[PDB]
């Protein structure tokens, strides 16, 4: 709070091993501490189909997805005669 | 019961979920019938997710 | 503060100096409260 | 013969679409040039093509539409990317801005991203 | 009598359903179950 | 939403079900002398 | 996007619809 930097000195220069320095961190390092976890995605048809079946909406979803619908629908009915 | 693919579908809803949301987003933002509190709304919560 | 953090990343003086009248470490304290995820979560509580 | 129009929910989500995919790179150069049908695959025009239809596409009589996903490939369609979506499949590969934006889509950009 | 690869498992208790028939169903649906699930209790899938 | 984490338990769609909860139940319950159990809850006949 | 992309019911050629289908095909053919 006073006097605490009366005869200050140089820090002369320090050698950087591996791993001490800035900008040293990894996506593949572990995470020791650092809460939050990574998890692998569940890409199997069974566990596709229950994702598929619980997943949100959007609006625009259903009203696209409705005009799709109709639209080959009627392509395909009128390909046939 | 398998209670690791159990959480690992969890964890891949949770995903989902918020890709969704992120895109109604968007789609709030790009058309221009929307009032100006909906349009404030959509671009802050894009901002926030 | 949000559009602050949208334009600079984590640099809390400036984004401070954005919002003004406040300084950087309720910035960083409002940010951590912010509950952005809870209604993906599971429950309530 | 019959008409088949494209709605407008179509266009909107095709610029959604790219706007999202855009704002993806938005900093790779190389892939984001400075300027600025058996799948899910639509014509984004509306169909019997008149030219000016096609002409009007590209810079956002009649010819047939598979010769038009011949030459152009995915610029064409409604949601289109680079070396799939298109029909030959050199330097070119994924993740490219192959569509022109509009001053519309800009200004969007400038509003979802400040440091820009 | 050559063998006939058993169609859809419960095949034979759709016909005349018993006690012993109804146990031997449970039994190989069971153990189907059981060594799937420890295959991919242990290693996991493809990816 | 009553059943918290059963929803996100995994099941074979549209062929072959198996039943995890039931079959537990009846396993458990197949134990203790069935003269018990009706004094035990009013549920069972 | 990927996600999203094999989980389309709408895309004949998705795996999802394709799974579904067969699924489907055999449940109702033994049943």
């Amino acid at each position: 709070l006073i006097n605490y930097q009366v005869d200050s000195k140089l820090l002369p220069k320090n050698i950087e091993p591996p791993l001490t320095s800035q900008y040293s961190t990894r996506h593949d390092a572990p995470r020791g501490l650092f809460p939050f976890e990574s998890y692998k995605p569940s890409v199997q048809l069974p566990d596709m189909a229950k994702l598929k079946k619980m997943m949100n909406t959007s609006d625009s979803e259903s009203t696209l997805y409705k005009y799709l619908k109709e639209s080959k629908r009627k392509y395909d009915e009128i390909t046939h005669p | 019961i398998d209670t690791h693919t159990a959480t690992d579908i969890y964890q891949t809803l949770i995903a989902l979920n918020l890709d969704t949301t992120v895109n109604d987003c968007l789609d709030k933002l790009l058309n221009d019938e929307c009032t100006e509190s909906t349009r404030e709304n959509a671009l802050y919560d894009y901002y926030a997710l | 503060l949000l559009k602050g953090i949208q334009e600079f990343g984590a640099d809390w003086y400036k984004v401070a100096k954005n919002v003004g009248n406040k300084s950087p470490e309720q910035c960083i304290l409002r940010f951590l409260q912010l509950p952005i995820e809870d209604k993906f979560l599971y429950g309530d509580g | 013969g019959a008409v088949f129009i494209v709605p407008k929910i179509l266009i909107r989500e095709h610029e959604r679409v790219i706007l999202k995919q855009i704002l993806q790179i938005l900093d790779q150069d190389e892939l984001v040039q400075p300027p600025l049908l058996f799948g899910g695959r639509h014509y984004l025009f509306n169909t019997f093509t008149a030219h000016m239809g096609v002409l009007l596409v590209l810079l956002q009589k009649y010819i047939t539409a598979r010769s038009a996903f011949v030459e152009f490939g995915a610029s064409v369609i409604a949601g289109g990317q680079r070396i799939v979506d298109d029909y030959w499949e050199q330097n070119l590969s994924s993740h490219q801005r192959v569509f022109k934006l509009s001053t519309n889509l800009i200004s969007k950009i400038s509003l979802l991203r400040p440091s820009f | 009598p050559p063998e006939t690869k058993l169609p859809y498992p419960t095949y034979w208790s759709d016909k005349k359903a018993d006690t012993d028939t109804l146990l031997y169903e449970q039994i190989i649906q069971r153990d189907k179950i059981n060594k799937y699930s420890l295959i991919r209790e242990t290693n996991g899938y493809d990816p | 939403n009553g059943l918290g984490p059963l929803k996100y338990a995994p099941h074979l769609p549209f062929s072959k079900s198996e039943n995890p909860v039931l079959s537990t139940i009846a396993f458990l319950v197949g134990l203790v002398n069935p003269k018990t159990v009706q004094s035990m809850t009013q549920r069972a006949i």
